[PDB]
């Protein structure tokens, strides 16, 4: 149903630049050949400074900078929060998730920090 | 006032209002970018807002230079939350210096555990007292003296606000107390 | 200041040329141009809701002293008239509600509430405590119920706070839940949505009320009301 | 103007790749897989309007946070996607969202 | 007077529209909001006070002129709202039903309640049974208008 | 002959219209500002209401303002000396006239008036002739559309 | 009537319109502004206050102190103004 | 025109500063970001803006001085 | 000349005051567009508005 979907993505594209290609001149092999090596790819001192006495409340750059985890890409409706208790209305989306890949139109949502 | 100390039932601090400057100007986009468990949003407000867990507070940074801290149970939790969020901003690498903390408000709660009258409270202390059981459902008490602001319902409950320090909130609820139970159902 | 002029005499009242007889007029008082325009304000309110003269001349006294100590003239003038309004309706003893002066007017609840206070703080002034019986007399009357059920229902109020049932519960809210009580034990049932519309209070709040006075309703009524349902044959919801 | 970010992902990092292929072949120009890649994000909105109808819901412990110019950033850890016919449980993900 | 000529008024040429100034300095996007105003049908209540209360009341032209009040009775009129946007909205109706106004009844006219009452009522109502009627009471005062 | 219908039509028309201005003065306000429309707030009672209370109390008639000059004196305190006078008071009938000296013809008792103005009954004093009575049996119209 | 809105109706929507990220101008950005005002008054030689007011979502007193910076003002009839960068 | 006002304002504060040492306009382009303003208007430019220009300084085949000419 | 306040004894009728003598009001309308006109020489004295 979603690699349909893709399907779908592919047929709109290559139909809606396929015009760009001929303004160029762009022989429509070219076209062919992106669709199909792209379907190839898709599978004092305390009055100034006693901050130091502070040291190492810190955590991991681990979570952010690798990115080891998966990742989602979407849109936010509105986000709403009390004290650590959060809750988000989420809309459309893309999903990426160990291995599979998925879609939304709306996600609602609630999370604790 | 030994003779009732079961009034010194120890009003428990609940939130602490402090404000501290870091001496130096900011640029909140960068921060914004570059930290953690931070929110920036300048087209609501000008503050950046950062959250930590640890003696579980809230600061909102400008870019003057000038911070509110928020959320502390205590004045030294209070001071640790704050020298905690200026040592992030001095691993930032920004000029972050510990300068002008001071505490602007302390927030105290408390039970006396039984009913009472506002009925009467309000009628006997008219020139201070302000109730509005249409709109707010508890009722207003303007001292003085510790210049405090009360907040009192029928259950007994009782918040206090406005206070500099810990021995005024003690110093308003010792005072007060008597009257209320001059007032018990 | 001055007095006025204008035209009418045929003509000649140069224009000249152009076409403007003799002259324009000259205003004269500018400054307090908004306090008159104040006191046009109050008596449109006042009288979409039948206010007599007396409370609009007491209303009208209370915002020349507020405004004169021109202690509050950061907020909105409207604002400070729609709470000069109230305290004036308070004072006289037959308060309104600050849902009622609210819809006469396009000033929020809340800021009306909240000038409310600092007029008080202001002048230095107190009011009265709104009493069940205040408020008693208008509703039953709005929703044409007979005279007796009135008067069982005031009875009913002022009996349910003399047995302090309702210790969370603000007076309204209670003087709804009576009327409801009353109207059910008589012939006429007025229904919660339109008890409701009269009191403007939501009728979730009311049902509640309700539920927490039913234990009680064979001793808040009068023992000479004429009954039509028994208190044993009173609905629930 | 449609949203650069889903340039990001796999599907649209795959699509960047296939033109820079072509530019490597020098087949075609820059600005024309600038281009190419404009329609695409507008071809998928669109396919995201009409045909995407499905619903999402999940719980889950948050991690970190952020927000400028009007886009979210998050990573959540310990998640849970939950659907009315599947579930999706994933150690840590991140949400980046823009309105 | 109250059964035709104040609704043939109401009905005559009054229908007002306002079309908002936007759209100013930048535009292309249709939007100029457009409001139009219709009024129906006319009521007269039965003569009315208010007490100081708030709670209305029936009035007694004897009540009336010891306590000098205005011998008057509410209009009401239908109101109509009618939105027809410049495109997207055109079915935005709405019905309102709004008191404009008091209308003085004049004595024992068909709007003024001492018509219907008969001659043992009448004299219940301390009203006399041969007293004419057909004068406005105002403030107070009874005022008769001349032809 | 215009009676207490089309007098008070005259006013009547007068401050509807001059209502309908204020409430189109106030939906421009409301559309200014940035938008804050209560329809039940825009409705000026006391135009209509004071308006016709205080015509119809003074006797003048109108604008105040200017419109006072001939038409003066149309409202009256119903006399109430005796029955009679009341009776008489409200089935009298005015023609208006200048004032201070004049001598013609419309003081004089026309032909036309048999049966129907009083031959004898007119004011012994300055305006003789002038303020007229109505006889016992004659009738007037109340008038209908012609179509 | 007044079947109590205690906020009122309208009102109760035109704050909902402000709640959504109004009150709030960028100024702050000051070259990209002044891009916006190269770009204007590259379509027409002069403009209302009120224009510009429109055109760059920034408080007045800040584009007043712009417009002292690069430019004249030029008044008319009943203090209609119009600002202009003094073309040459 | 705006573009130009930019050169203008940019003189202006070169002048202010104290210099009033010509310059390509290529450098001027650059100094201003304006190097790809395009052919066109660099063309409008150079048989405009730098030659119909009423106070225009023109030394060491370069263009200088814009903002004053009255007083020296 | 100012007519002395014997011609305008008001007439305060109730009140207090309430009774300047519209002639005074009238005096009062003299004084008052003389005190602008003296001010508008005193200031930026126009033409036109000054005629």
């Amino acid at each position: 149903t979603v690699p349909k979907l893709y399907r779908s993505v592919i047929e709109d594209v290559i139909n809606d630049v396929r015009d760009i290609f001929l303004d160029d001149g762009v022989d429509e092999q070219v076209l062919m050949e992106l669709k199909t090596l792209w379907e190839n790819k898709l599978m004092g001192q305390v009055e100034e400074e006693p901050l130091n006495s502070e040291d190492d409340v810190s955590d991991e750059e681990g979570q952010e900078l690798f990115d080891t985890e998966n990742v989602v890409v979407c849109q936010y409706d509105k986000i709403h929060r009390s004290k650590n208790k959060w809750k988000f209305h989420l809309k459309d989306g893309i999903m990426n998730l160990n291995g599979r890949d998925y879609i939304f139109s709306k996600a609602i949502g609630d999370a604790e920090w | 006032t030994p003779a009732s100390e079961s009034s010194g039932i120890v009003p428990q601090l609940q939130n602490i209002v402090s404000t501290v400057n870091l001496g130096c100007k900011l640029d909140l986009k960068t921060i914004a970018l570059r930290a953690r468990n931070a929110e920036y949003n300048p087209k609501r407000f000008a503050a950046v807002i950062m959250r930590i867990r640890e003696p579980r507070t809230t600061a909102l940074i400008f870019s003057s230079g000038k911070m509110v801290c928020t959320g502390a149970k205590s004045e030294e939790q209070s001071r640790l939350a704050a020298r905690k969020y200026a040592r992030v901003v001095q691993k930032l690498g920004f000029p972050a210096k510990f300068l002008d903390f001071k505490i602007q408000n302390m927030v105290g709660s408390c039970d006396v555990k039984f009913p009472i009258r506002l009925e009467g409270l309000v009628l006997t202390h008219q020139q201070f007292s302000s109730y509005e059981p249409e709109l707010f459902p508890g009722l207003i008490y303007r001292m003085i003296k510790p210049r405090i602001v009360l907040l009192i319902f029928v259950s007994g409950k009782v918040v206090l606000t406005g206070a500099k320090v810990r021995a005024e909130i003690y110093e308003a609820f010792e005072n007060i107390y008597p009257i209320l139970k001059g007032f018990r159902k | 200041l001055s007095t006025m002029i204008g035209k009418g005499t045929g003509a000649a009242s140069f224009d000249e040329f152009g076409n403007s007889k003799y002259q324009n007029r000259r205003t004269m008082s500018s400054s307090d141009r908004a306090m008159m325009n104040a006191f046009k304000e109050i008596t449109t309110m006042a009288d979409r809701i039948n206010l007599p003269r007396n409370i609009v001349d007491r209303t009208n006294n209370l915002f020349k002293q507020v405004y004169e100590q021109k202690s509050l003239k950061g907020r909105a003038n409207d604002a400070i008239a729609s709470a000069c309004l109230y305290i004036a309706c308070r004072q006289e003893g037959v308060p309104r509600t600050f849902k009622e002066i609210c819809a006469v007017s396009r000033i929020s609840k809340k800021e009306i509430g909240r000038c409310f206070k600092l007029i008080l703080k202001a002048l230095e002034t107190s009011v009265d405590l709104i009493t069940t019986g205040d408020f008693m007399s208008r509703f039953c009357s709005n929703l044409c119920l007979p005279k007796q059920v009135q008067m069982a229902a005031t009875h009913i109020a002022r009996k349910a706070v003399e047995l302090d049932l309702v210790p969370g519960r603000s007076p309204i809210s209670v003087a709804a839940a009576a009327i409801y009580m009353a109207s059910q034990a008589s012939a006429e049932k007025r229904t919660q949505k339109e008890i409701g519309d009269i009191a403007g209070v939501a009728d979730v709040t009311i049902r509640q009320s309700y539920r927490l006075i039913y234990p009680r309703a064979p001793d808040l009524f009068p023992t000479d009301f004429k009954f039509d349902t028994p208190v044993d044959k009173l609905p629930q919801l | 103007m449609a949203y650069q970010l889903y340039r990001n992902t796999t599907l649209g990092n795959s699509l960047q790749e296939s033109l820079d292929e072509l530019i490597q072949s020098q087949q075609i120009t820059p600005q024309l897989a600038l281009q190419v890649l404009l329609q695409f994000d507008k071809a998928i909105n669109a396919a995201l309007a009409q045909r995407v109808r499905n619903r999402v819901n999940f719980r889950g412990s948050l991690n970190t946070y952020r927000f400028c110019d009007n886009v979210w950033t998050f990573v959540l850890n310990d998640v849970e996607f939950r659907e009315v016919t599947e579930l999706i449980k994933v150690d840590k993900v991140k949400i980046v969202a823009c309105d | 007077f109250i059964q035709m000529s104040v609704q043939r008024i109401v009905e005559d040429a009054p229908p007002i529209d306002l079309q908002a100034e936007a759209q100013h300095a930048s535009g292309e996007v249709e939007e100029p909001p457009r409001y139009l105003l219709k009024f129906e049908q006319i009521y007269l209540s039965k003569p009315t006070h208010w007490e100081r209360d708030g709670a209305p009341s029936p009035m007694m032209p004897n009540e009336a002129r010891l306590r000098n009040l205005t011998y008057s009775a509410p209009l009401y009129v239908d109101i109509t709202k009618t939105v027809i946007k410049e495109g997207e909205e055109q079915l935005q109706t709405q019905h309102q039903k709004t008191f404009i106004g008091k209308i003085p009844i004049m004595l024992r006219s068909t709007y003024c309640l001492l018509n219907g009452l008969t001659d043992r009522d009448l004299c219940e109502l301390n009203e006399c049974p041969l007293d004419p009627g057909g004068y406005f009471i105002i403030n107070g005062s009874e005022k008769v208008l001349i032809a | 002959l215009d009676l207490a219908g089309p007098l008070l039509a005259f006013l009547f028309r007068g401050m509807f219209k001059n209502l309908l201005k204020e409430v189109r003065i106030y939906a421009q306000k409301f559309i200014d500002r940035g938008k804050d429309f209560n329809l039940e707030l825009a409705i000026k009672t006391r135009i209509i209401s004071d308006g016709l209370k205080y015509s119809l109390a003074t006797g003048n008639w109108g604008d105040q303002k200017k419109a006072h000059q001939a038409r003066a004196g149309v409202s009256q305190v119903l006399n109430r000396l005796t029955f009679a006078s009341t009776l008489s008071h409200l089935r009298r009938l005015n023609s208006p006239i200048g004032r201070d000296g004049k001598l013609a013809k419309p003081r004089q008792l026309h032909n036309t008036l048999w049966g129907m103005v009083c031959p004898a009954e007119t004011p012994e004093g300055h305006a003789v002739g002038l303020v007229k009575n109505l006889a016992l049996m004659a009738y007037i119209s109340v008038g209908s559309q012609p179509s | 009537t007044n079947y109590k809105p205690v906020a009122n109706h309208q009102y109760n929507i035109e704050y909902e319109r402000k709640k959504k990220e109004d009150g709030k101008r960028a100024r702050a950005d000051k070259q990209h502004v002044l891009d916006m005002l190269f770009s204007a008054f590259e379509k027409h030689q002069y403009y209302n206050l009120k224009d510009l007011v429109d055109i760059t979502k920034q408080p007045v007193v800040y584009l007043k102190e712009i417009l002292k910076e690069i430019g004249v003002q030029n008044v008319k009839g009943i203090h209609k103004n119009t600002w202009e960068l003094k073309p040459e | 025109f705006g573009v130009l006002a930019k050169i203008v304002n940019y003189m202006k504060t070169r002048h202010q500063r104290g210099d009033t040492h010509p310059l390509t306009l290529d450098e001027i382009l650059d100094e201003t970001q304006h190097l790809d303003i395009g052919l066109k208007q660099k063309q409008w430019l150079m048989t405009e803006a730098l030659v119909n220009n009423p106070k225009i300084e023109v030394i060491d085949g370069k263009y200088a001085f814009k903002p004053k000419y009255n007083v020296r | 000349p100012v007519p002395p306040l014997s011609v305008r004894p008001a007439v305060v009728m109730q009140g207090s005051a309430r009774n300047q003598d519209d002639l005074t009001h009238k005096l009062a309308d003299i004084v008052k567009i003389n005190n602008q006109l003296r001010r508008n020489e005193q200031n930026g004295a126009a033409a036109h508005v000054i005629a």
